[PDB]
RNA sequence: AGGAGGUAAAAAUGUUCA
RNA sequence: AUGUGGAUUAAUUCGAUGCAACGCGAAGAACCUUACCUGGGUUUGACAUGCACAGGACGCCGGCAGAGAUGUCGGUUCCCUUGUGGCCUGUGUGCAGGUGGUGCAUGGCUGUCGUCAGCUCGUGUCGUGAGAUGUUGGGUUAAGUCCCGCAACGAGCGCAACCCUUGUCUCAUGUUGCCAGCACGUUAUGGUGGGGACUCGUGAGAGACUGCCGGGGUCAACUCGGAGGAAGGUGGGGAUGACGUCAAGUCAUCAUGCCCCUUAUGUCCAGGGCUUCACACAUGCUACAAUGGCCGGUACAAAGGGCUGCGAUGCCGUGAGGUGGAGCGAAUCCUUUCAAAGCCGGUCUCAGUUCGGAUCGGGGUCUGCAACUCGACCCCGUGAAGUCGGAGUCGCUAGUAAUCGCAGAUCAGCAACGCU
């Protein structure tokens, strides 16, 4: 999926939000609405609050989750049982 | 509803197309502006006796041959009405428009017009039975026919319960194909909704 | 289960016998036997020892096999997914990770049945 | 259907005609070939910043008569219902009942 | 010359018959490389066997359309029509044998609501 | 078939042996319209029987049919209470069809790793009067002779 | 010179046959030789429609667009013939293609 | 046209206006 | 896999509930669609049109912030002739707008009993009358089809037929379609000159009508058999659904009476959901194998689709696919010179198997702004249940069932194993 020639997809909003956080070396949480924007090896430490369907869902990125699409960390549905 | 459209049944043997052109890739927008045309002159001059809207077009022209009972209502005094509708069709154009009108010889023998008349007369005051019988009388007195069937369906007489009542005279062989069975339909507007008036007119078999 | 180069993995052709290994199917068997000089139409009873040695060293140099591969799989699942990813949540709850009807037929993951 | 929906489909149509002179095609024909130096371009960001309504992926094909999304047929611009009605009425040239 | 045609389940065949041995030129092939099935071969040669003119005629042909059995039945019809043209007085025997009758059977069209032109869906009452 | 009996289809005669009967066996062995394969199967089983017993395989087949085909059959009839089995005389064509069907089905049941082999062996031990097809025939006759009391319905 | 390959499409076989007859009559009036109105195959564009607007998938109507096609290869070209076929009028229900 | 007797074992019920 | 129920859910939009709902509306849910949820905006509104408005801009192009809607900036920003028409601007005013409700208010469309053959009427007659007769009776028919009788005589809708397709043959016809007869091709083939012979295509026509023969029968319908014929008895199949029922289905195609919202029950955007899952039902696909699997070789199809579409040779990849774009608006070219099952050979040798392919791990491609929820495809690896399925149950009478593959619509892509 997401052919390598096209490269990874990261919404420009989250990109301009995170590159400044890098170059100023601050890591306040980012209130980014879109999930879908593949985690790239640029912000392991910064925390995102992606899913806005119904909840805040912070997520601290790590080394272990690069390339994975950010919405995997933000389950939309809810099931506990019967 | 079980009966098919008689026109759709006898579309290539007895009846013919009310749109006479050809297209391959312009077919779509041709159809688009065609239905826009029909909607336009169905909303506008319903008071006139609009029956058929036979359209043709060849790459620079659109003939909009309509068939009417009251050309005096079609065209204004000095054709100002005709010029107005030519103008709005030349807006909604196939790059040029011409609008020769036709006068029907028999509003009583034209199914769509009979249904138009029944629809207008029934809503204001006349009973559906009176209107149906009057239409049938006029049609069968008109000589070309061989039979007629009229069907009014809805809140007849402002009733609380929909009724579908039909009258007839002569022969109406819908299952037969070699039969010029003119079909007409109109939704009479009423304070208690809408009344569907269907008309079938068997004006004799058809030649091969 | 006991041997990588099981001296008798099973008495039958080599192309299909080498598939009795957690990292070998039909095409890996074929390409192995092509890279070597071993016929594929030959049973394992007709083997030699040098054949097994070249197979073992080829395999251990080129590709992965039962223990290391199975550990790679399980470590991939746990570590690389995490505690709480989506595919990890659904691995945890025993349900089809890749997108599937859970409504009716997810039985291969859900088990035989738990009718209430 | 809803008038908002119909005019919205036509709005996206207008947006595609505007932003597809090449503003959505030069991008993809830059991304496809192997000689693409877009590693420094990253105009996929420009394509994101463009309206998502500028893409025909969002272009729904409603009927032109009533706006029905489903049952649409490209040869006619019409839903199945209107195709039935008009082919019966004789408004679709060549289209008649098939029986065989 | 003498040309005929045969048709059987949309399998057309053109047959140029000539006097020769019992040899075949079914699109550059022979009665065994084309129609290796003995049943098909029997079906081909039935008319010639009934009239007792095995090996009297060479048969060039241009089998086109349909499958093996359709093509075989078509060629059966075609050689029968050829035997009619070259010797009409064998008409009663072949007509009794049913080699002149072009089998009008064809695939029945699939029908809406069904699956296979008569196979209807599985009908549950509940 | 309320209006009447339908026409029995005319079978083609096999060219390898000259037999409506082997054609019939082919049509019963057939599956999924695989006529050529069924021909191969039947031909192979007949030639295997030939290689076995050194005789005409069609004749061996007819012998097996003679040993397998039933003259009597119990047909159910829901008389008041439990169902009554009624013995009736089987027509020749019905007997032949039942015999071929039983041969094919019992072959499909048994085990020789190949339909040709198991069909040939079923044919052979039925020709001898041993196989499960003849067992089915004998059980059929036993049931009919038991229920011969109810034959007087004779419908 | 070059022959030309007037291609006729329509939805009505008698109208298109009439057009072809008119065309051969024209070019023969103005002195040319034609191979004829060769009757090409007919396209049959089928469409299956659910009769009802809400349900009843098992009740369909099959509508066909049966496009008829003839081709006219006129030999012995002459500007007489060219202008003749330019100025001949034909109905809107027939499409001509000049080649 | 003239002329004995038969068999189907049991197998229930049906909120609303209508 | 798909749909449904139930349960979950913030939402899992709505409708469809025996036959006649449950691969149905959905002939194409990632965003859109989408109607649902959360949140962010908007309000004469996303679209209209009539009235007073003051303008020349409306608007388009870019930038910045924002998830976006949008907002805020900067450019480029009217003809006409003095009154203007258009355009917006707001003040609003009317009002638009509602996939908001009632299909027990409705049209239209449809299903269904049922392609069953029946349903009716006029006049006359019988009866106090409801009603009957006709339309029953004998026979025949697929048929209220027809005959003979008959207080009925007749007619109409239905039946049948007229229509399409298939099946045979003639006349015309040769192109892009065919190749018997000539030549040229020597590779790669009707490939090219050529030719109407054949096919085929598509226009017209003949043909099947119990027409003929024999026997039965009211001597009648009609029936049994035979001839000839491609076909024999409505040839095969479609299309065709009477009067009406189920207050069947649809106010979510549309239209629509009445009711309800009009800083929202409208409307823009974003996200998510419609794909949940302890389960149950249903329709299907794939299987459980040897009538088979895999490998190699070799044949035979139809029908259909293609312009911002089909996409070829060639080259790179293992392979999806990439490259490039020949040639094609298509009887030409592309969709391999289209198949698959099949045929021949080899191998496996009855095993949870070289069955089965799910599920899962990894690596990819393509689409599209974008494949986490949530796509398909490819490759490597994995290799579950399943040993022919309880009660019970379904379809099918011949080119049928069973099986095989092929094409199309919707469609960027596909969840299509579906539908046609």
């Amino acid at each position: 999926p997401r052919s390598l020639k096209k490269g990874p997809f990261v919404d420009d909003h989250l990109l301009k939000k995170v590159d400044v956080q890098n170059e100023k070396n601050t890591k306040q949480v980012i209130k980014t609405w879109s999930r879908r924007s593949t985690i790239i090896p640029d912000f392991i430490g910064h925390t995102f609050a992606v899913h806005d369907g119904r909840k805040h869902v912070p997520v601290f990125v790590t080394e272990a989750m690069v390339g994975h699409k950010l919405g995997e960390f933000a389950p939309t549905r809810t099931f506990k049982g019967h | 509803g079980q009966k098919i459209n008689p026109h759709g049944f006898r579309l290539g043997i007895t009846t013919e197309w009310k749109s006479r052109w050809y297209a391959d890739k312009q077919y779509k927008d041709y159809v688009k502006e065609d239905v826009a045309i029909r909607k336009l002159l169905a909303t506008g001059l319903e008071r006139a006796g609009i029956a058929d809207v036979e359209i043709e077009r060849t790459r620079d022209r659109v003939r909009v041959d309509i068939h009417t009972a009251r050309p005096g209502i079609v065209i204004g005094r000095r054709g100002t009405e005709a010029d107005r509708i030519r103008a709005d069709l030349e807006k909604l154009t196939g790059k040029q428009v011409q609008l020769n009108i036709l006068e029907v010889k028999n509003p009583e023998s034209q199914a769509q017009l009979v249904a138009q008349g029944v629809a207008e007369q029934l809503s204001n005051r006349v009973a559906f039975r009176r209107a149906m019988r009057k239409a049938i009388q006029s049609a069968m007195r008109q000589p070309n026919v061989k039979g007629i069937r009229v069907q009014c369906s809805g809140r007849l007489g402002g009733a609380e319960m929909s009724r579908s009542e039909f009258y007839r005279e002569g022969r109406v062989p819908l299952h037969t194909l070699r039969a010029d069975i003119d079909y007409g339909l109109y939704e009479a507007k009423t304070t208690f909704g809408r009344i569907g008036v269907k008309v079938w007119i068997y004006k004799g078999d058809i030649v091969g | 289960a006991r041997l990588v180069g099981v001296d008798l993995p099973r008495d039958k052709r080599m192309e299909i016998a080498l598939t009795y290994i957690y990292g070998i199917g039909r095409t890996r068997s074929n390409e192995i036997l092509a890279a070597t000089g071993i016929d594929k139409n030959m049973r394992t009873k007709d083997l030699t020892d040098d054949q097994v040695t070249v197979l073992r060293d080829y395999i251990e140099g080129n590709l992965k096999v039962e223990g290391d591969l199975r550990r790679e799989v399980q470590a991939d699942i746990r570590r690389k997914i995490e505690i709480g990813c989506y595919q990890g949540l659904r691995h945890r709850r025993g349900l089809p990770v890749r997108g599937q009807r859970t409504k009716t037929n997810a039985r291969t993951r859900k088990g035989p049945k738990r009718t209430i | 259907a809803k008038k908002s929906k119909i005019v919205k489909n036509e709005q996206r149509r207008e947006l595609v005609q505007r932003y597809a002179e090449r503003r959505a095609e030069l991008k993809r024909t830059i991304r496809d070939p192997a000689s693409s130096p877009e590693r420094r371009a990253a105009a996929v960001s420009a394509l994101q910043r463009l309206p998502r309504d500028s893409s025909p992926v969002r272009l729904r094909n409603r009927d032109v008569v009533d706006g029905r999304p489903r049952g649409h047929l490209r040869k006619f611009g019409l839903s199945r219902v209107r195709v039935r009605e008009m082919a019966h009425r004789g408004e679709l040239p060549g289209v008649r009942k098939a029986s065989w | 010359p003498i040309q005929t045609v045969g048709r059987r389940k949309e399998a057309v065949v053109r047959v140029r018959l000539v006097p020769g041995t019992g040899q075949f030129n079914l699109d550059g092939r022979t009665l065994e490389n084309y129609f290796p099935n003995k049943v098909h071969q029997q079906l081909i040669k039935a008319p010639l066997v009934t009239v007792d003119r095995v090996d009297q005629f060479d048969i060039y042909a241009h089998l086109d359309g349909g499958g093996p059995s359709g093509q075989a039945g078509a060629l059966r019809l075609a050689i029968a029509r050829a035997l009619i043209l070259v010797q009409p007085e064998d008409r009663p025997a072949l007509k009794k044998a049913g080699f002149l009758t072009r089998d009008p059977r064809a695939i029945e069209r699939k029908k809406y609501g069904l699956k296979k032109a008569r196979k209807a869906p599985q009908y549950s009452k509940r | 078939p309320r209006k009447g009996p339908a026409p029995k289809r005319p079978l083609v005669n096999d060219p390898v042996y000259g037999s409506q009967l082997v054609t019939q066996l082919v049509n019963k062995v057939l599956l999924e319209g695989k006529k050529s394969l069924a021909e191969r199967i039947v031909y192979g089983a007949l030639e295997q029987a030939r290689e076995k017993t050194g005789t005409d395989p069609v004749v061996t087949l007819k012998r097996a049919l003679d040993n397998v085909k039933p003259a009597l059959e119990v047909r159910s009839r829901r008389v008041g209470g439990a169902t009554y089995q009624v013995p009736v005389e089987v027509r020749p064509d019905r007997s032949t069809t039942l015999a071929l069907r039983w041969l094919v089905n019992f072959s499909r049941q048994r085990r020789e790793k190949t339909m040709v082999e198991r069909l040939a062996n079923e044919i052979l031990d039925a020709s001898n009067g041993l196989g499960a097809s003849v067992k089915r025939r004998e059980d059929t006759h036993k049931m009919a002779e038991a229920n011969r009391a109810f034959a007087h319905y004779r419908w | 010179g070059q022959k030309i390959r007037i291609r006729l499409k329509a939805y009505d076989h008698e109208a298109i046959d009439a057009s072809a007859r008119k065309i051969v009559e024209t070019v023969t009036r103005t002195g040319a030789s034609v191979v004829g109105p060769v009757p090409l195959p007919t396209e049959k564009n089928v469409y299956c429609v659910i009769r009802s607007p809400h349900k009843y998938k098992d009740s369909r109507e099959h509508f066909e667009m049966r496009t008829h096609k003839r081709l006219i290869d006129i030999l012995d070209p002459t500007p007489k013939t060219v202008d003749a076929l330019m100025r001949i009028d034909l109905p809107a229900s027939v499409d001509v293609n000049i080649q």
